[PDB]
């Protein structure tokens, strides 16, 4: 009768969420100043890649950015003068994640080879070389995020996230219980919790130190492709394969707002927030990115310069730019 | 500060002389999926398998590490030139499970330009599996080969040719000329299987160019 | 595996939640205080903009 | 929270009739293509039939052609499989799967296990 | 009067059909770089060889006809004659390098992406306009075309007329390089490309076919009959009465020689309609307008 009592437990959380549900924020934020139409023009355009670009991560210096494409190249750009600082070749041609270290010294990438590699780029001996590869996953890697210069969390396609250690190559903790390809992850500002969306329409809050699960959010109806995090640490947004972004608050354990329109039939592939958390940038499959307001769902601005898809998107730590990589091998920096 | 910008463009143009050298070796190698298996029916003769026919580099990749669900990693093979779809001809209705995988590759939003090369393997064990199949497909008893010829037995020829026309009903229903299917039969005589992909990938580039020039 | 799902559901049910009005006003006030330091919401002039 | 709850089934005589119904809550029913997947004891999962998101296209496994049929009712969100002329080789657990994405022509459907959008399955035996 | 006012409208409408159709290819190729392919580098070289012909040859040819008096002297007629042969020869030789581009892309498809870079196309465009410059600005400005004896000496540089009296060594050789050698290559090329679309369409209707798929043989011949057809029909009636005008005179009028030279001028108005039928070009045209 373990499944029979689970319906009593699942209906216990459902009616408890109606106890805290008093008014949606669309009725609360009805007395705020709207932002209106914004216009982002393409400032720079980094043209150095030969295949589809699957991930970029902006460095914490707000100057450099790493991008990864599926021809076996990891190019560290310089977003002010469009100069290629480095151009690393990879062992596997199919990569779908990349990450810049918050000290600037390291860079990471993984893909269909089930291996997170680490490349040390601030070396005084020679050129860039692979530091240590992390092979413990039985599925493709989807997202990589550095905690410090010694710890990294990697989500994979074998339903399990994993906190690693760069020294000795061993997994410190592990996170199980998604039942779906974990497609992305994010990180907290204080770096003690992290969320992870997967292919079972369920984002899931975790714990780095304890290695346990805190909460589980279920409001989507298809596979979750991207996730981000609100800058204060109290909420996160989540885009899925059904043209809907939903803002979940992790202190009321339910949704706040749903960002959708009538004439959008594509899916989200990238979600990020601004610096003040007022604009929500979302990349789509019909080649253009929309700029949703976070409080109202007013659909402020549309930026369109791409050709084949929009696969990745990022906002700098000072909020001065937005770079959208795409499947036509061109990064474009918007401002 | 002035010497820092001179050191920046010196490191820039050194990279540009390597990216343009790597571009001409990237556009000279043809990538290939292999969505069958490494079952040595068409695998030991030909993840990275690299061969070379007529001084052309081919890049065949058998993806095996992924577990069951392919709806997220198969869309990273949309810049490929062809998908090789090795499938055994001869329980639990293993043929219809491949008939629905081919129907899903053909109708994807991203693999709707890739042209499948279909290998109908396990051919030498089909003659033993036909003389004892027809209950799984009731239209097999009412079907006859119209005009094709040049195969042993007439019962095993009609049984083999029924499987090939089962795939072409899907391949000729929503193609619109952007991609075709290239069915073949092979069984352990796979010395003439490496050139069979070479002659088929040559026709994929030619029909790609002729349709761009509005000649097909 | 069947009993390993109901054990998780008891941990996610015994938590103290806040009101949605308290959760939204905590979210709305964060975009009110930091709105002056947002280069995308407020289009800053081209002298202090290192892309134009 | 998505839900695919099936009903019907039971122990009948070989040659009778059955009607399974699948009530779906949690998603818009009108814009997904639905499926019926059975699993025989000892065998893996095996696809049976499907239906498009409006009722136009309807396909079957050839081994169940003529006997079975499949219908939708997009106003009450229920998926039906009317079964006639059963057989001792038809005893299986019948799941009610669906497409992973809306407005989508293809589907990458049922696996070894752990497909995210599926029901518990009602036992059907003869 | 019907002959003066009638020619003044129907010939100025030719100018407005060349300078508009060939600008719409330039402002759609160079604008957004989603269709700046190496193949489109050959097409934009055709649309500047047609544009300089459209606003510096045809509108000055209309002023020469209707006034019937060359009012620009001698320092500009020797330049206008040189810019006419330069624009015609480089336009025809651009249609060859598009044809040999289509020949190597289909015959040997495995040595086309790895052999034709974006910077190996700028070499051949410079080789077209130099070969077209070795027959236009060299033999005219340095007077290597003879402008033969006293039937044409007094009508060479006196005043009021500057015709095209060429000798037997220039009117034959510059007609071969401009038209006849491009005609031999463009027939041999498009008779091999037709024998590949006929070979592939037999293999399509052998493996497939009986699934309701010679019906598309009319598709591979309607397009190859208006690429190779309008080039021949517009220019070959001029280069026959140009190579026979130097063999036996007093057979060709002073009106049919001019009129058959304006059938070649409207060939540069059909080139924005023939080589720009791509679906990427079709969206790019209606995006720039409406
Ligand atoms: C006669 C005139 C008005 C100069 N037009 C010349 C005509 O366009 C032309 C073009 C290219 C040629 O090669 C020739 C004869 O060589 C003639």
């Amino acid at each position: 009768q373990l499944r029979q009592e689970a319906e009593q437990l699942k209906n216990q959380i459902r009616d408890a969420r109606k106890a805290c549900a008093d008014a949606t924020l669309s009725q609360i934020t009805n007395n705020i100043d709207p932002v209106g139409r914004i216009q982002m023009r393409t400032r720079r355009t980094l043209r150095g890649h030969l295949a589809k670009i699957y991930a970029m991560h902006w460095g914490t210096d707000s100057r450099l950015l790493v991008s990864a494409s599926q021809d076996g190249k990891l190019i560290i750009w310089d977003s002010y003068t469009t100069n290629k600082v480095h151009a690393i070749p990879l062992r596997s041609s199919w990569v779908m994640t990349c990450a810049y270290a918050p000290s600037g010294n390291y860079v990471a990438c993984g893909g269909l080879d089930n291996i997170c590699s680490i490349y040390n780029l601030k070396t005084r001996e020679g050129n860039v070389r692979v530091s240590r590869e992390l092979a413990g996953h039985t599925g493709y890697l989807s997202c990589c995020r550095f905690l410090d210069d010694n710890q990294i969390v990697t989500s994979s396609g074998d339903t399990t996230c994993a906190l690693w250690d760069i020294e000795t190559g061993q997994q410190t903790t592990t996170f199980t219980g998604h039942t779906g390809d974990v497609m992305s992850l994010s990180l907290a500002p204080d770096t003690r919790l992290f969320v992870s969306g997967a292919c079972d329409a369920s984002a899931k809050l975790w714990d780095v130190r304890e290695g346990m699960c805190r909460q589980t959010f279920t409001g989507h109806e298809s596979d979750i492709n991207a996730i981000c995090f609100f800058p204060n640490g109290n909420a996160f947004a989540t885009g899925s394969d059904d043209a809907t972004c939903r803002l979940f608050d992790l202190r009321a354990d339910q949704e706040l707002m749903t960002y959708s329109h009538d004439n959008i039939i594509c899916g989200i592939t990238s979600v990020s927030f601004s610096k003040s958390g007022r604009l929500l940038l979302a990349g789509y499959d019909d080649f253009n990115c929309n700029v949703w307001d976070a409080l109202k769902a007013d659909r402020a601005g549309v930026l369109a310069g791409h050709d084949n898809r929009v696969s990745c998107l990022g906002v700098t730590d000072d909020g001065m730019a937005v770079a959208t990589g795409s499947w036509d091998s061109f990064l474009k920096i918007w401002n | 500060q002035r010497n820092e910008e001179k050191a920046q463009r010196e490191a820039n143009k050194k990279i540009e002389k390597q990216l343009q050298k790597d571009k001409q070796v990237y556009r000279a190698t043809h990538r290939l999926l292999l969505l069958g298996a490494g079952e040595s029916g068409k695998s030991t003769i030909v993840f990275e398998t690299k061969f070379q026919v007529d001084k052309v580099n081919f890049h065949m990749f058998d993806v095996g590490g992924q577990r069951d669900e392919r709806r997220k990693w198969i869309q990273c093979f949309n810049d490929v030139t062809a998908i090789i779809f090795v499938v055994a001809s001869s329980q639990t209705n293993r043929l219809q499970e491949a008939l629905n995988l081919f129907k899903s590759i053909w109708n994807n939003r991203w693999l709707r330009t890739i042209s499948v090369i279909l290998f109908l393997n396990k051919q030498d064990l089909l003659a033993e599996k036909v003389l004892a199949i027809e209950d799984y497909f009731p239209e097999f008893a009412r079907y006859t080969t119209p005009e094709d010829a040049t195969p042993e037995d007439p019962r095993v020829t009609r049984a083999k040719y029924f499987i090939r026309d089962e795939f072409l009903r899907i391949s000729t229903a929503s193609g619109d000329g952007r991609h075709y299917c290239y069915p073949h039969f092979t069984c352990a005589v796979d010395t003439e299987n490496i050139r069979r992909v070479f002659n088929d990938c040559r026709d994929i580039i030619q029909r790609m160019h002729l349709r761009q020039y509005e000649l097909l | 595996q069947a009993r390993k799902l109901v054990e998780q559901l008891k941990m996610e049910a015994n938590i103290d939640r806040i009101k949605v009005s308290k959760a939204a006003a905590d979210l709305m006030a964060y975009c009110e205080a930091h709105a002056k330091e947002d280069p995308l919401l407020t289009p800053v002039p081209a002298s202090e903009n290192p892309f134009r | 929270q998505v839900q695919l709850q099936e009903s019907g089934g039971g122990l009948v005589q070989p040659g009778g009739s059955l009607r399974l119904s699948c009530a779906a809550s949690g998603f818009t029913f009108s814009n997904y293509k639905m499926n019926w997947v059975r699993q025989a004891p000892g065998k893996g999962l095996e696809w049976v039939s499907d239906i498009s998101q409006s009722g136009a296209s309807i396909s079957y496994t050839g081994s169940v052609k003529g006997r079975f049929t499949i219908s939708r009712d997009n106003a009450k969100n229920t998926l039906y499989l009317q079964m006639n002329s059963l057989k001792p080789e038809d005893t299986a657990v019948y799941y009610c799967a669906r497409c992973p994405a809306p407005f989508t022509r293809d589907c990458f459907d049922v696996t070894s296990t752990t497909y995210a959008y599926r029901g518990q399955g009602t036992q059907v035996t003869v | 009067e019907v002959w003066v006012v009638g020619m003044g409208i129907v010939m100025s409408l030719i100018v407005l059909a060349i300078v508009f159709g060939n600008v719409l290819v330039i402002t759609a190729i160079a604008k957004f770089e989603r269709l700046q392919t190496v193949t489109n580098y050959f097409i934009t070289s055709l649309a500047v060889a047609d544009l300089v012909m459209g606003l510096a040859v045809v509108p000055f040819g209309a002023a020469h006809i209707l006034t019937k008096t060359w009012t620009f002297g001698n320092f500009w007629c020797e330049f206008w004659t040189s810019i006419d042969v330069l624009c015609v020869t480089a336009s025809i030789w651009t249609l060859v390098v598009i044809a040999v581009d289509r020949y190597f892309a289909i015959t040997s498809p495995f040595k086309y992406q790895s052999l034709l870079t974006k910077n190996k196309a700028r070499v051949i465009i410079l080789m077209v306009w130099i070969v077209s410059g070795l027959t236009s600005f060299l033999p005219i400005q340095m007077h290597w075309y003879r402008a033969t004896h006293q039937e044409a000496i007094n009508c060479y540089a006196e005043e009021t007329c500057c015709d095209f009296f060429t000798n037997q060594a220039y009117a034959i050789a510059s007609s071969i390089v401009s038209f006849y050698v491009p005609l031999v290559i463009m027939v041999f090329v498009y008779s091999r490309v037709f024998q590949e679309a006929k070979r592939q369409l037999q293999k399509i209707d052998k493996s497939e076919g009986r699934f309701h798929v010679a019906l598309k043989e009319h598709k591979a011949l309607k397009t190859l009959g208006i690429i190779m057809g309008t080039f021949t029909l517009a220019w070959l009636p001029f280069f026959i009465v140009n190579i026979v005008h130097v063999i036996q005179d007093n057979l060709i009028r002073k009106e049919v020689y001019i009129l058959l030279n304006w059938i070649g001028y409207v060939n540069s108005g059909f080139n924005p309609l023939i080589y720009s039928r791509s679906p990427d070009f079709r969206i790019a045209f209606q995006e720039l307008l409406c």
